[PDB]
């Protein structure tokens, strides 16, 4: 994930 | 007079049958919740604890359907009494038959004994990665079982005191009042508006939390929305419309319960605020006491406000005669502030008197009319 | 006797009920105070409620009688008023004397009520009055 | 509605009247039961029947007050219609 | 007369004991906040600076419990004076004893001196990965200490002027009013409704933000919600039901405070709006001035609107007599527009007079009735 | 009469100075927006276009402060005229001096010419990674420049017709009305309640979106919330309290503006709903027309409803006499449904007539009182 939005959502 | 005895006998039978329809209607729901929870971990759907627990739901549905059929047989007979008919076919309208079939269809949806499965394919949330499971067919028949709660409303109506009391029927006929199920709802919202909304909110909380958990448990591998406290937190911020978004259902069943809760919680919170704002308002008798005590307070405040007006005026005169420029100016500022403070309290006393004379307007009119008699 | 602050505040309340300052609460002053509070009391009810605390029977409420009324009304719940109201609702006919028939009727909502009548009829007049009711209540 | 409120307030008044009859019945029932045990020299029994009597008096006061509040609401809503009747009489 | 001296004396002692129970009740809360914030970084839970600060909470709890016990003994003595009883046992009901023990239990929950630990296993938000920490047992006892704020309601009620004043007791007795804690609450919401909701909201903001930070600090290795300015942001977007969802608590403690803020904020914002909407409304004396000036303005507008009707009507005639087709056509469109503008102002003037006559209806009735006298 | 000429002379000077203070107050804000948006782009903070554009803000602040000082000197002179004082020192209270210095402090915050920088360390959102940047000192002095909008309220009050008109002042004195800035606010909310809430919402939209963009641009490299249309989309979903959470500001300046918009939007939408709900209500003159036409319709419905009652009653008799069991049964179901239909329209007509009498109650009282005269 380039941005932290994608890091947080793909983990949840 | 002959129809009065029959009408009372038939009403007692209808009330008794509605009580048994709620006992078997709620028993099947309770066993459904027990069987649904245990069939996940304790045993499997091909066990003898599931064939013996789904035959209790099936047997209770057979007896419940019999009580629904017999209840409507008493309603037909009561129709033939009130409307003075002799053939039951005169009561068989297209609206009554539709509602007879609707109640039977609603009360016949239960987990059938046997191991049946279907392929449930849902796309997860956020990642939107496909997931597939061989979910059982007994999950799409257990959720509709919550529609049997309509028997609660029928029991509340039939058990209502004014629904059958001859004192209330005679008075209601004078005002042309129809004692239907809407009247009972409206009277409940006037007697106990807060208890009805609190009981409904808590009941919807547990039922929606269990429904989301029962639907999400197939497509949840991290006990996130399939936990009871993870679904009681998911459906708590939808009722309040906070919508954090950290947890959302992965399926279209948990998304239809979040949607339903959002609609219900949009209006229930507004109605609760209306009830709360109506219980924090002084009554017409407590407002006369409050205004009476405020008037006494304002009269005493005007005595001390006008006392300061003259006290500072004379202190200004005393220092002026003594030829003290700084002291005279210091007390002239105090005199101006004392006059402004006296004006402020005099205006707020005027406002109170106007408010007093606005709530004793129609009552004063009665006194004048009594004198003219 | 009462302290200075209590006497001062009770005098303030009495003067609130006594506009003319003559030292006695005429029934007109009580009536106008009640009317200023949103109530509409008739002359009969006003006179009935003004002689409840009027000890000497002069027809007006001086300071000692107002003090007695305040001592009765300062508590949150007054037992005498509730006993009087229960006696009133017991007396359907309104004549001031609850007959034995009324005493039996109010319990259906045989020997026990007869024992109550026997033990409450202190003067043996064949019936129960307000004084007997308050004696049995206490 | 304006007509359903009058029916509700009329049936509430009958309910409160019956509640006051049963609440005042308990006031005297516990008052005499207190007197019966006191005359029999039962300290604990008399004490319990004095707690019950005090609770019965408070309960009778509560139903008496809520009945008074209902009568205030009934009179407040039926004010202008009563005014019309008086005005017709003056004609 | 004898019981008046003893009732006033026992009320003064009860009022004095209520003040001291708030002095020690709030002091223990303050020392709890100091010790909670300092035992994190400044020292450790097995220090002599923590055994000496948690013994101040313990010492203040013993004194607070003594003041609660003595206060309730004064209530028993007051009951025996009012009800006329002579034996304290007549006052010991099942409802009074339950509340005596409830206040003792609420006021006895404080951080006990010592170093006791428990294993706190939580699951971080947005990933639901396990996180286990050894947390002190003094965090599950510090949060309940905020339940001592119920003593503020007791102090406010006993210090109320009309609760003991003989002028208000006599006037309230005529209207059969009950001077309880609910009456004080309702009078507060009428006198200063915007000072009660603003103080409550700000106090809740500070208390809830600290409670969230205190719980969300054993399971926060990023200083996200364990920051005080990061806990105030969380509480504020939940009070206003925005719910950004960028920060949610990782523990059930923080999730419980955020759920309590959502419930309070749903109603507090609605109540505040009604206050700001009842203060932006013209009073019954300012509406009459506004309507008086509107009537003068509309009369002047009608004079100038009818002047334009005739001015364009003659301008149309002047050009028509001069045989100017285009000029007459232009002055007829203006005349029709001028007539429509004249109708619009005349209609809105009629509407205003309708409103003026609607407000002055019952007051005009009083004048007629006075004349008939 | 002499002070009447001086009071009107000083009021015209105050109105003239308030207009020029708003001209220069808004000029400094406009140049601030131009210089802020260009320093990020066209030129840098060390250029000759920034020394020449920040000297326009500084020069306009000097003139604006001069007009604020002179305006308050006119209010001091007007005080000495109204209150009949001879020394201005009697007009110098502690509340007036504080408010004079408060306005000067508010109006003196502008970007000083020169290149001064400070280190801005902020923690990004959703990742909480530190980001240190060398921010200019003219960003913490440009945002407070929006506090000069308080001059708009002063200009609206001083330009209001009823604030100075001798016809409105004389009428207001009879009703003891105070013509202050609160009265102007209340009259605006009654004349045009929707225009006031629509201009405020749109003006707040542009001002807050620019403030978020200006603050949240030193810590933005993906052009997400440093974009005007990205900031205008973040603010709108906070005003409506939707709160997607897709974008949240990274700074404390953007987080204090989203909170400010959330508070304002919580009440503005509630006030707007009330306005739109007070305009959809039929007026007292349109309800009489609607009720009159409903009464005509119900009378026509009763004629046709009772016509069907007798039509099916005779059709039942015709087939019964012809000995047609099925045909008679069908026409008895239709007769029963026709009777129920007749009852329903008769009940809804009685309800309308009761509603007509409820509104026409006091007007009927007036006619009776006229007759007694
Ligand atoms: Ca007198
Ligand atoms: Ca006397
Ligand atoms: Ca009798
Ligand atoms: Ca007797
Ligand atoms: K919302
Ligand atoms: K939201």
């Amino acid at each position: 994930p380039e941005t932290a939005l994608c890091a947080r959502r793909c983990q949840q | 007079l002959g129809a009065l005895r029959r009408r009372r006998a038939l009403f007692e039978k209808r009330k008794r049958l509605s009580d048994y329809a709620l006992i078997f209607g709620m028993f099947g729901i309770v066993v459904m919740v027990i069987e649904t929870e245990l069939s996940w971990g304790a045993y499997d759907k091909a066990s003898l604890y599931s064939l013996a627990l789904k035959c209790l739901i099936s047997l209770s549905t057979i007896i419940l359907l019999g009580l629904i059929i017999v209840y409507h047989a008493r309603e037909i007979q009561l129709f033939m009494v009130d409307n003075g008919a002799d053939d039951w076919r005169i009561a068989m309208t297209y609206e009554r038959i539709f509602f007879i079939c609707l109640e039977i269809l609603v009360c016949a949806i239960h987990p059938i004994p046997g191991n049946y499965t279907f392929t449930w394919t849902a796309r997860l949330a956020f990642s939107y990665a496909p997931s597939t499971t061989t979910a059982d067919v007994d999950i799409i028949l257990s959720i509709p079982m919550f529609l049997r709660l309509y028997l609660i409303a029928r029991v509340m109506l039939l058990h209502s005191k004014l629904f059958t009391d001859a004192s209330s029927r005679s008075i209601g006929a004078l005002n042309k009042i129809n004692f239907n199920t809407r009247f009972v709802m409206k009277t409940l919202m006037t007697i106990c508006p807060g208890t009805v909304l609190l009981v409904f909110s808590i009941s919807l909380w547990i039922i929606a939390a269990w429904t989301v958990r029962a639907c999400e448990r197939y497509h949840d591998q991290q006990d996130v929305t399939s936990n009871f406290l993870g679904a009681m937190w998911l459906i708590s911020i939808t009722f309040l419309s906070i919508g954090y978004g950290d947890m959302v259902p992965n399926t279209y069943c948990g998304k239809g319960v979040c949607l339903l809760t959002g609609i219900m919680g949009a209006g229930c919170t507004a109605l609760v605020v209306a009830v709360v704002a109506r219980k924090l308002e002084l009554t017409k008798a407590e407002k006369h006491v409050h205004n009476f005590m405020m008037d006494i307070q304002y009269t005493k405040e005007m005595k001390e406000s006008a006392a300061r007006v003259l006290q500072e005026a004379w202190m200004f005169y005393k220092h002026t005669r003594r030829k003290e420029s700084h002291a005279a100016r210091r007390h002239q500022r105090k005199l101006l502030a004392a006059i402004n403070a006296f004006r402020q309290v005099r205006l707020k006393h005027r406002k109170l008197r106007e408010q007093v004379n606005s709530m004793v307007d129609i009552s004063k009119m009665h006194m004048i009319l009594y004198d003219l008699q | 006797q009462l302290t200075e602050e209590q006497i001062a505040e009770f005098k303030e309340a009495f003067s609130l009920f006594d506009k003319d300052g003559d030292g006695t609460i005429t029934t007109k002053e009580l009536g106008t105070v009640m009317r200023s509070l949103g109530q509409n009391p008739t002359e009969a009810e006003l006179q009935d409620m003004i002689n409840e605390v009027d000890a000497d029977g002069n027809g007006t409420i001086d300071f000692p009688e107002f003090l007695t009324m305040m001592a009765r009304k300062m508590k949150d719940t007054d037992s005498e008023e509730e006993i009087r109201e229960a006696f009133r609702v017991f007396d359907k006919d309104g004549n001031g004397y609850i007959s034995a028939a009324e005493l039996r009727h109010v319990m259906t909502n045989d020997e026990e009520v007869d024992e109550m009548i026997r033990e409450a009829d202190i003067d043996g007049d064949g019936q129960v009055n307000y004084e007997e009711f308050v004696q049995m209540m206490t």
